[PDB]
C-alpha cells in the first residue's frame, strides 16, 4: 500500500521486517540486555550476538526481550544485531570431555583442540521421580579412613563437605578422585567404573591449574572432567557451571554408568544469583538472597540419583562443598543445603591448626545412609570404632584427671587417642579398602593402645608395606569376599603378631 | 488526562479553532487505516533502528504525497520529539470519539428475539422523545434473562434504564419480603 | 475459550483472550508444548489480559502460543481409588501403575467450613513418645506442629508418628510433601508397601489393585516450581475433605515442610508485581495461610487430625511465617539444635513446646502436676546456666545442685530411640506408655532415682531399663 | 507520566506551529516546588553548581541537570515560588 | 452512598457476628433498628470525668496491685501461651454475679470480645466456655478470623467500639477486649501494600499511630450530663522474645494508662497468672 | 566518535551520540573547559544514550557540551620510563617533573591470563627477611596481606622488600595508593628519594632525569572522585603486567589499602543506581575483586 515509500527513504527497510528470528539490541548494562524483536524466541533459548558472544533469553516481555550475557558487557553494543540459534541452552556430553577442562558451555580452555559432541543434552532439565529412582546399596570408595568408616559415602547420595577456608575440602575432593584410579584400571567394565566431574566456581585459576597438574601427574584424568568458572569469569557462567557438570553426569546416570560430581563452591553460585537478581532489580530478602535460592540449589542437587533396574541401573553421587564464616551453620545457605542433602562432613580450623588432617569432625559429621554404604568387613570394624570414638568424645572432658580415674576410663582415653592418631593421613595419599580394614582392625584390637602416639605413623606405613609384600592373598581375599571371615581374621591376627615381633617401637 | 488524551484534546481544540475539524479528522482516519492495513508503517513507528531524521523525512514525504494538514504534521513532529509516535492509534481513537459524541450517540439495547417493525418504530420514537437528542444510531441484541421486555442503555453511562421483566420482578419480591 | 501468550517471566505467564475472559483460579492448558503445561489464573490486568502461574517449567514457550480455558479450576479425582496411590498437584499419578479410575473430581480450591459446623472435642493421641505424651499431649482431631531448623529430626519424628499412629488408626490418612527429598518419598512409599499401609497387587495384563490401602500420597517436591509447590497442600486438603465430608470418616493428614507454601509465594510475588514485606515475604502471608488452615478443622461430619512440619530459617523463631503459624495450632513441639548437639533425640525443647490439652480438666491432676513440676525444674535449671558457665557448680548451694542433678537426669530420661532410627543408631525402638512415663517422672522428681548415674537415663524408655543399665555400668 | 514539554499549554503552540523558542538559555519557568526544591523547564546552558535567581529576589543552586528539566535547591522557603515563576541565571 | 456502619443495641447480646454485624451463630437474624458509623470522632475534653469506679477483674494480683477502673485503657502484653485470653475470660466470668444480683443497667457491665486473626475452633471453644457458665447473656463476640478477609480483620475492632458506644452514650457501662491487636496492623500493612501505598519501618505504614489512637480514644468515662456511662479497654499484645522495644508494642504502651506484663519464666516457675508486678503498672 | 552531554548527576554523566556508539569501559574526553575531564562508559540506556563515570569533578559542566570518544579504555603509558614516576588514573603525572615519554600504552582493563598460560609449579619468593622467609614464606605470583598501620616500620619494610627484590630478582615494582592521604604520599615520595628507591637527578636545561629506580607510583588521591579510586589498582596492575608479559620479569605490587577499592565500588554502584547488597556493599563485589586479583 505504501511500502515503496519506506523502501525508498530508509534504504534497507525490507530486511528489518523478519523480527521473528533476528533482533536488535536496545540497552546494555549489568550483564543484562534488552532486545527489540525475536517474537518466536523460546524462553531459556540460547542467543548469539554479533561478535560471537552468547546469552540466554531469560525474560520475554510484551515488546522487549531480556537477555543474560554469558560474558562481559563489552562485546555487545546497542544497535548490534542478534540471531536465534533455535535451541535451548545446551552443552556437550559423553566420552570426550574426560580429561578436559571446559567452560560452562563445553568450550575448552587448556589449549589442546575442540571437543566432540553428542546431541547436546540440555542444562535446566527436570530431575527424576520416585519409581525409576532406587535406594543406595553400595559404597563410593573415597580412600579416607574416617570417611569410609564412620561417614560412609554411597553411590546415589548427596553429601555436603562444609567447613571454613583452609580446612582440606579440595584435598578431600582430590583424594576422592585419586582413589578411583585402581578401581577403574582394574575393571574395564563401565557398570562398575565410577567417573567424575569437578566444578570450580569462583576459584583461583592457578589453584585449578595446580589441581589439573596433580591429576595428570597421578593419572587421574582418564575418568574425570573439569568445568572451570573462576572469579574473573562472569556471574552467569558461575551460575551455569554446576548445571553443566550435572548435565555431563546425567549421561552416565542414564547410560548405566556411575559417576560423582564435586561442586567445589556453591556459596559463589548463590552469590552470583544474588548479584544477577539485584542487578535485575528483584526484591532482596534474608542476607539479601532472594527466595529462589532454595529452588536454584535443589534443581541441581535433586538430579543426583541411583537409577533403578529398568532405567539401566546407573548412578550419580554429589559432593557439594560449602565455606562458612566462623563455623556458623545456623546461617541461611548452610541450612538451605542441609535441608536438601542426606549427610554432612564437617571441617574445623581448630583441628586444622592443631594438626589433625583431614580435619574431619565426627560428632557433627553424619550420614543418613550409613551402614548400607559399607561392606561387611568394614561394617564389623567401623561399628566398634564409632562406638569407641563416641565413648572417648563423651569422657574426654575429664582427661586431665586420668590418674584420678579408673583403669576403664584411662583405657578408653588411650584407645580413643590411638584411633584419633590413626585417622590421620597425608595429602594426596589415599588408601585401599582392604588396607583400611586391616589398619582399623589393628587399631580396634588394642594393638595401638600401648604403642606411643607419634609412632603410629611409621607403624602404619611399615604394616601397609608388609601386607602389600607378603599378605597380598589376604588383601585379595578381603577385596573379593567383602567380609572378614574367621579364617582371614586369624590370618590377619597372625600377620599383626609377626609384625609386632619383627618390628621395634617406642612402646 | 492520559498522554493520548492530552494530544487528542490539543488537536481537537486547535482543529476546531483554525484549520478545520473535518480535515484533521479525515487525516487521522487515513493514518489509522494505513497503520492497520500496511502492516509495515506500524513497524516503522515502533522500531528504534529508525533515526529521528529518517522518521521526520518519511513523515514529511507522507505529508506531501497525501492529503495532509499542517496541524497533523506538527502533531507527528511533537510525538517524535517526545518519543510518543506509538500513541498515534490511541490519539486517533480519542479524536474519533469526541466528534461523534458531539453529533449523535450510539446506544445498546436488548430484547429476547426478533421484534417487529411496528414495536421497533415505537421503541425508537419513545427513546427519541426521551433523549431529545436529534441523532441516535442504536444497536439490537438478544439476551433472554430479561424475559422479553425491552432493556437497553442509552450510551452515556449514568442512565441505564432497566425496563425489564425479571429485574422489576426480583426487585419487587426483595421489597415485599420486608418485615411488616 | 482460546487465548494467546504475550509475555513470560519465569513462573508467571501473561495471556490475552479476545472474546471472553476466565475468572480467577481457573485452569488453562497450553497447546503448543511438549508436556501438559497448566496455568492457574491469579490476576486481571485490563486489555483483556490475564496473569497466571505455571505448574511446570516455561522453557520452550513462545509469545504467540495458544492456550485453552477449561472453565473451572484444577480438578483432582477423589474416592477410595486415590487410596494407596501417589498423585501430583494436577491429579496425574506418578506411580507408574496406570490411571486413577475415580468417578468424581474435586476442585483444588474450596471455601472453609463455617462457624456453626465446627466441633471442638478434647481427645488425646497415643504417640508412644514420652515428651509429647507428658508435656505436649496431642489432640485427636486437631492440628499439631513440629517446628525446627535443618537436621533436628522432623522427618524422623513424622515417620515415627506414622508408624505409631497410622498403623494403629483404622481410618484413612494422607501424606503431603511440599519440598521434601524424593529419596524419603520413595522410602515412605516402600515402607508403606512393606507394612501394608499400601497394598499393591499386580493383576495380569499389567493392571494393579491397591484395594486395602489406608494412605494417600501427594508429592510436589524440591524439583518443582513455586506454582507446583504452593498448590499441593490444597490438593491434599481436598482429598481429605472428601473423606471427612462424604465418607464421614476420621482422617490423618501429615504435611512435610509447609514453609515452602510461603517460600513459593515469596519467590512469586516479586514476579507478580507485589511490594515485598519485611523480609521479602508477602503482604498476604497471613490470609494465604489462614485460607489453608481453616479448611483443617474437626466438624460434625468427620475429623481431620493434622501433623505439620514447619521449617525455621536460620534457626529464627521470630520470622513472620512461624510467628503467624503459631496462632493456628492446637499442639506444638519445638525442636532445638542446642539440644540436638547434646545427642538427645527427640531434641524437643519442653519449654517452647506447649499444648491446649494439658489442663487438669482433660488430663488428670497427677499428670498436670507432674508436667508443671517438670517445667518448673527445667526453668530453675535454665536460670543457672550463666552462673554455671562463668563460675561453676561449686558456687551453687545444695538445693541448686539437687535441681541441676534432677534436671540433667530428666533431660536424659526424655530421650527415646525410635524404630526408624535403627539403621543409623542400631538400638531397637522403645514404645512408652503414659502411666509408665508419669510414674518415672514422679519418682525422678521425688528423689527415688538420685542414687543412679546420669548416663543411665540415656535412651532407655522406662525405669527398669535405666536400673538395669546402671547395674551393668557399675561393673 | 508526563514531561514539562508535554503539558497542554506548550502543545497548543507546537500543534499550532508556533516556533517561539527564542526564549534564551538564560530564562526558565518553574514547574514544581517542594521541601526546598524547585524544578524548571529550560536553562539549557546552565552549569552544575551555578546560581540562579527567582522573580521575588531569592536565589538557589542548580544541582540536578536533566534531559527534560533542571533541579534547583533553594536558599530559603518555598512560599515565594510557584506556578511557572521565571528563573534567570547569574 | 452509605458510609460503612453497623447495627447497635441489645440484640447483639448473646450473639456472634462478623466484622459487619452479619451473624454466624446460625440462629436467627440481628434484631436491631439503630445503626452507627464505624469510624467516628472520639469524645472531647469537656464531656468526660475522672475515673472513680473499679472494674472487678476477678483475679487477685490485678485487683490488688494493678487495679482497673471504668473508663481506663489497660494493656495486657506478653508472649504466646501465657494466659492472655484466660485473663480476659476470667474478667468476663467475674461479672455474672454482679449482673445477676441487680436489675440496674447503670451497674451491670456488658462485654464485647473482638477476636482478630483467631481460628474458629478457638472462638468456638471460648463460646462454649462461656455458655457452660451462662456468661453469654451479657457479652457479644466479633470474630474476624484468618480466612476472613483483611478488611474485615481491619474493621472488627472499630465495629466493637461502635457496639460499645451505644452503652457508653446510653448511661450504661461496657468493657471491650481486642484480642490479637497485632493482626489489625498486619491487615493494614497488607491492605496498604496491595494498594501500592509506600511502607515505613517493619514494612508498616506511618498511619499506625492514627490507627490505634482513633480506636483507643473512644474508650472514655462520660460525665453526669452525658449519662454517666463508661467504656473500658483491655487491648492484648503478643511480643516476640520479650522484645517490647518494637514499634507496635511501643506505640500501644505509649498510648495506654497502664501495663500488665506476662512472662514465660514466671509461667513455668509456677506463678499462674504469670504477672510481673514490677513492670506492670496502672 | 563525537557526542553531547545530556544531563549531569554528580559523578554520573549521560551522553548522546548520533551514530556508532562507543562500547562500555571506553574513554570519553570532554571539550570546553579546563582540567581535562575523562569519562569511562559503564552502561547503555537506549536512544543512543550511554552512562559514564567521571574521573574528576563535574562542576562547571553544561548540557550540550561536546565530548570525543578515544575509541579505547583508559590507556596508561608503560616502559622503563615509568620507573621512579608518579601517575594518576588517567596516566598523567602529578609529580611536576615533566611528561612520561614512554613508547607504549596499555589499557587498564585487560583479560586475566588464560588456563594454558599459567605456571603449575609454585615457588617461594626470596625476600631477604628472616622471620618472613622462615615463618610466613612468600610466593611468586602470590598475594600477601599486611595488617598494620604506623609506628611499626611498614614503610621501611616496603622499601627493604623493594630494594632486595630489585637487587636479587632483578625485578621492578609498583606502588598503588587507593585513596591515600596527600601528606602521606609526599612523605613516601621523599622517603624514597632519600633511601635511593627513586633517583631524580636534575639536568642542566632544568628537566629531571629519573635514572635507575626500583618502583613506579600510581596515586588516586582522596580528593579524586569514585571511579579513580576504583580504577587505580587496575592502572598499576596494567603497569605491572607490562613488565611481566614483555620484559619477562618477576615484579612487585604494593597496595596501600584494598578496602578503599571496595568503598569506591560501592559508591559507584550507588550512583549508578544498583541495589546494595547485605551491608551496603555492591552486588558486583566478588566479581570485581576477581577481575582485579586474577591478573
Ligand atoms: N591432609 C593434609 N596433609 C597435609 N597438608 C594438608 C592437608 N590438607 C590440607 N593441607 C594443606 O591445607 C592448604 C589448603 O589446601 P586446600 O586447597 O585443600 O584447602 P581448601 O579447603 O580448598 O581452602 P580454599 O578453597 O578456601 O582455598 C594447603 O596448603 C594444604 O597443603
Ligand atoms: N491460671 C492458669 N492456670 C492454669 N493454666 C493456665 C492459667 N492461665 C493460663 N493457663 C494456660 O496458658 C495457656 C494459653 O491460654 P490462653 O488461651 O490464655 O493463650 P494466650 O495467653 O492468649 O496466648 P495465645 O493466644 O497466643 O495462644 C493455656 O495452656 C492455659 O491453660
Ligand atoms: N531418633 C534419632 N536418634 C538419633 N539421631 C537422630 C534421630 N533422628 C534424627 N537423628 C538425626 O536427625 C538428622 C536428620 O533429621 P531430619 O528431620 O530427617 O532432617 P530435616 O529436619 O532437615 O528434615 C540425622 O542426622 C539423623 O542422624
Amino acid at each position: 500500500e505504501m511500502s515503496r515509500l519506506l523502501e525508498e527513504r530508509i534504504a534497507g527497510w525490507k530486511t528489518q521486517t523478519s523480527t521473528e528470528e533476528v533482533g536488535r539490541v536496545v540497552s546494555v548494562g549489568d550483564g543484562i540486555a534488552r532486545l527489540f524483536g525475536l517474537e518466536g524466541v523460546q524462553a531459556g533459548e540460547l542467543v548469539e550476538f554479533q561478535n560471537g558472544m552468547t546469552g540466554m533469553a531469560l525474560n520475554l516481555e510484551t515488546d522487549n526481550v531480556g537477555v543474560v550475557i554469558f560474558g562481559d558487557d563489552r562485546s555487545v553494543l546497542e544497535g548490534d544485531s542478534v540471531k536465534r540459534t533455535g535451541r535451548i541452552v545446551d552443552v556437550p556430553i559423553g566420552p570426550g570431555l574426560l580429561g578436559r577442562v571446559v567452560d560452562a558451555l563445553g568450550n575448552p580452555i587448556d589449549g589442546k583442540g575442540p571437543i566432540p559432541a553428542k546431541e547436546r543434552r540440555r542444562v535446566e532439565l527436570k530431575a527424576p521421580g520416585i519409581i525409576p529412582r532406587k535406594s543406595v546399596h553400595e559404597p563410593m570408595m573415597t580412600g579416607l579412613k574416617c570417611v569410609d568408616a564412620l561417614v560412609p559415602v554411597g553411590r546415589g547420595q548427596r553429601e555436603l563437605i562444609i567447613g571454613d577456608r583452609q580446612t582440606g575440602k579440595t584435598a578431600v575432593a582430590v583424594d576422592a578422585i585419586i582413589n578411583q584410579k585402581e578401581i577403574n584400571d582394574s575393571t574395564d567394565d563401565e557398570s562398575k567404573k565410577l567417573y567424575c566431574i569437578y566444578v570450580a566456581v569462583g576459584q583461583k585459576r592457578s589453584t585449578v591449574a595446580q589441581i589439573v597438574k596433580a591429576l595428570e601427574q597421578r593419572d587421574a584424568m582418564k575418568y574425570t572432567t573439569v568445568v572451570a568458572a573462576t572469579a574473573s569469569e562472569a556471574a552467569p557462567l558461575q551460575f551455569l557451571a554446576p548445571y553443566s557438570g550435572c548435565a555431563m553426569g546425567e549421561w552416565f546416570r542414564d547410560s548405566g554408568r556411575h559417576c560423582v560430581i564435586i561442586y567445589d563452591d556453591l556459596s559463589k553460585q548463590a552469590t552470583a544469583y544474588r548479584q544477577m537478581s539485584l542487578l535485575l532489580r528483584r526484591p532482596p530478602g534474608r542476607e539479601a538472597y532472594p527466595g529462589d535460592v532454595f529452588y536454584l540449589h535443589s534443581r541441581l542437587l535433586e538430579r543426583a540419583a541411583k537409577m533403578g533396574d529398568k532405567s539401566g541401573g546407573g548412578s550419580l553421587t554429589a559432593l557439594p562443598v560449602i565455606e562458612t564464616q566462623a563455623g556458623d551453620v545456623s546461617a541461611y545457605i548452610p541450612t538451605n543445603v542441609i535441608s536438601i542433602t542426606d549427610g554432612q562432613i564437617f571441617l574445623e580450623t581448630e583441628l586444622f591448626y592443631k594438626g589433625i588432617r583431614p580435619a574431619i569432625n565426627v560428632g557433627l559429621s553424619v550420614s543418613r545412609v550409613g551402614s548400607a554404604a559399607q561392606v561387611k568387613a568394614m561394617k564389623q570394624v567401623a561399628g566398634t570404632m564409632k562406638l569407641e570414638l563416641a565413648q572417648y568424645r563423651e569422657v574426654a572432658a575429664f582427661a586431665q584427671f586420668g590418674s584420678d580415674l579408673d583403669a576403664s576410663t584411662r583405657q578408653l582415653l588411650t584407645r580413643g587417642t590411638a584411633l584419633t592418631e590413626l585417622l590421620k593421613q597425608r595429602q594426596y595419599s589415599p588408601m585401599k579398602n582392604s588396607v583400611q580394614v586391616c589398619v582399623l582392625y589393628c587399631g580396634v584390637k588394642g594393638y595401638l593402645d600401648p604403642l606411643d602416639p607419634k609412632e603410629i605413623s611409621r607403624f602404619e606405613s611399615l604394616f601397609i608395606d608388609y601386607i602389600n609384600a607378603n599378605h597380598q592373598d589376604i588383601l585379595k581375599t578381603i577385596e573379593t569376599e567383602k567380609e572378614l571371615s574367621e579364617k582371614t581374621e586369624a590370618k590377619l591376627r597372625a600377620a599383626v603378631d609377626e609384625f609386632v615381633a619383627m618390628n621395634e617401637f617406642k612402646k | 488526562q492520559t498522554l493520548e488524551g492530552r494530544y487528542a484534546s490539543a488537536l481537537f481544540r486547535v482543529a476546531k479553532k483554525k484549520n478545520q475539524l473535518e480535515k484533521v479528522y479525515g487525516d487521522l482516519e487515513s493514518v489509522r487505516n494505513a497503520l492497520k492495513d500496511s502492516s509495515e508503517f506500524r513497524l516503522f513507528v515502533d522500531s528504534p533502528a529508525v533515526s529521528v531524521q529518517q522518521k521526520l523525512d518519511v513523515l514529511r514525504q507522507l505529508v506531501n504525497r497525501y492529503k495532509f494538514d499542517p496541524l497533523t504534521g506538527n502533531l507527528l513532529t511533537t510525538l517524535v520529539e517526545n518519543k510518543r509516535l506509538p500513541m498515534l492509534a490511541r490519539v486517533a481513537d480519542a479524536f474519533d470519539a469526541m466528534y461523534r459524541k458531539e453529533k449523535g450517540e450510539v446506544k445498546c439495547l436488548v430484547t429476547s428475539a426478533k421484534p417487529l417493525s411496528a414495536q421497533q418504530q415505537k421503541e425508537i420514537v419513545a427513546a427519541l422523545q426521551n433523549r431529545a437528542g436529534t441523532q441516535a444510531r442504536l444497536i439490537i441484541d438478544y439476551a433472554v434473562s430479561p424475559q422479553i421486555m425491552g432493556g437497553l442503555v442509552v450510551r452515556l453511562g449514568e442512565q441505564v434504564l432497566d425496563f425489564s421483566v425479571a429485574t422489576r420482578l426480583d426487585r419487587l419480591q426483595s421489597q415485599l419480603l420486608a418485615p411488616l | 475459550n482460546h487465548g494467546r501468550i504475550t509475555q513470560v517471566i519465569g513462573a508467571v505467564v501473561d495471556v490475552h483472550f479476545d472474546e471472553q475472559l476466565p475468572p480467577i483460579l481457573n485452569s488453562l492448558e497450553v497447546q503448543g508444548h511438549t508436556n501438559r503445561l497448566v496455568l492457574e489464573v491469579a490476576q486481571h490486568l485490563g486489555e483483556n489480559t490475564v496473569r497466571t502461574i505455571a505448574m511446570d517449567a516455561t522453557e520452550g514457550l513462545v509469545r504467540g502460543q495458544k492456550v485453552v480455558d477449561t472453565g473451572a479450576p484444577i480438578q483432582v479425582p477423589v474416592g477410595v481409588e486415590t487410596l494407596g496411590r501417589i498423585m501430583n498437584v494436577i491429579g496425574e499419578p506418578v506411580d507408574e501403575c496406570g490411571p486413577v479410575p475415580a468417578k468424581k473430581t474435586y476442585s483444588i480450591h474450596r471455601a472453609a467450613p463455617l462457624f456453626a459446623d465446627q466441633s471442638t472435642e478434647p481427645g488425646l493421641l497415643q504417640t508412644g513418645i514420652k515428651v509429647v505424651d507428658l508435656l505436649a499431649p496431642y489432640a485427636k482431631g486437631g492440628k499439631i506442629g513440629l517446628f525446627g531448623g535443618a537436621g533436628v529430626g522432623k522427618t524422623v519424628l513424622i515417620m515415627e508418628l506414622i508408624n505409631n499412629v497410622a498403623n494403629k488408626h483404622g481410618g484413612f490418612s494422607v501424606f503431603a510433601g511440599v519440598g521434601e527429598r524424593t529419596r524419603e518419598g520413595n522410602d515412605l512409599y516402600h515402607e508403606m508397601m512393606t507394612t501394608g499401609v499400601i497394598k499393591r497387587k499386580k493383576l495380569e495384563d499389567g493392571k494393579f489393585d491397591f484395594t486395602g490401602s489406608k494412605a494417600a500420597l501427594v508429592y510436589g517436591q524440591m524439583n518443582e516450581p513455586p506454582g507446583a509447590r504452593a498448590r499441593v497442600a490444597l490438593t491434599a486438603l481436598s482429598v481429605a475433605e472428601y473423606f471427612r465430608d462424604e465418607q464421614g470418616q476420621d482422617v490423618l493428614l501429615f504435611i512435610d515442610n509447609i514453609y515452602r507454601f510461603t517460600q513459593a509465594g515469596s519467590e512469586v510475588s516479586a514476579l507478580l508485581g507485589r511490594i515485598p514485606s519485611a523480609v521479602g515475604y508477602q503482604p498476604t502471608l497471613a490470609t494465604d495461610l489462614g485460607q489453608l488452615q481453616e479448611r483443617i478443622t474437626t466438624t460434625k461430619k468427620g475429623s481431620i487430625t493434622s501433623v505439620q512440619a514447619v521449617y525455621v530459617p536460620a534457626d529464627d523463631l521470630t520470622d513472620p511465617a512461624p510467628a503467624t503459624t503459631f496462632a493456628h495450632l492446637d499442639a506444638t513441639t519445638v525442636l532445638s539444635r542446642q539440644i540436638a548437639e547434646l545427642g538427645i533425640y527427640p531434641a524437643v525443647d519442653p519449654l517452647d513446646s506447649t499444648s491446649r490439652m494439658l489442663a487438669p480438666e482433660i488430663v488428670g491432676q497427677e499428670h498436670y502436676d507432674t508436667a508443671r513440676a517438670t517445667q518448673k525444674l527445667l526453668q530453675d535449671y535454665k536460670s543457672l546456666q550463666d552462673i554455671i558457665a562463668i563460675l561453676g557448680m561449686d558456687e551453687l548451694s545444695e538445693e541448686d545442685k539437687l535441681v541441676v542433678s534432677r534436671a540433667r537426669k530428666i533431660q536424659r530420661f526424655l530421650s527415646q530411640p525410635f524404630t526408624v532410627a535403627e539403621v543409623f543408631t542400631g538400638k531397637p525402638g522403645r514404645f512408652v506408655e503414659l502411666p509408665e512415663t508419669i510414674k518415672s517422672a514422679q519418682t525422678i522428681l521425688r528423689g527415688e532415682c538420685d542414687d543412679l548415674p546420669e548416663m543411665a537415663f540415656y535412651m532407655c524408655g522406662g525405669l527398669e531399663e535405666v536400673r538395669s543399665k546402671a547395674v551393668k555400668m557399675a561393673q | 507520566k508526563i514531561s514539562p514539554s508535554e503539558m497542554s499549554r506548550l502543545l497548543e503552540e507546537r500543534i499550532a506551529g508556533w516556533k517561539t523558542q527564542t526564549s534564551t538559555e538564560e530564562v526558565g519557568r518553574v514547574v514544581s516546588v517542594g521541601d526546598g526544591i524547585a524544578r524548571l523547564f529550560g536553562l539549557e546552558g546552565v552549569q552544575a553548581g551555578e546560581l540562579v535567581e527567582f522573580q521575588n529576589g531569592m536565589t538557589g543552586m542548580a544541582l540536578n541537570l536533566e534531559t527534560d528539566n533542571v533541579g534547583v535547591v533553594i536558599f530559603g522557603d518555598d512560599r515565594s515560588v510557584l506556578e511557572g515563576d521565571s528563573v534567570k541565571r547569574t
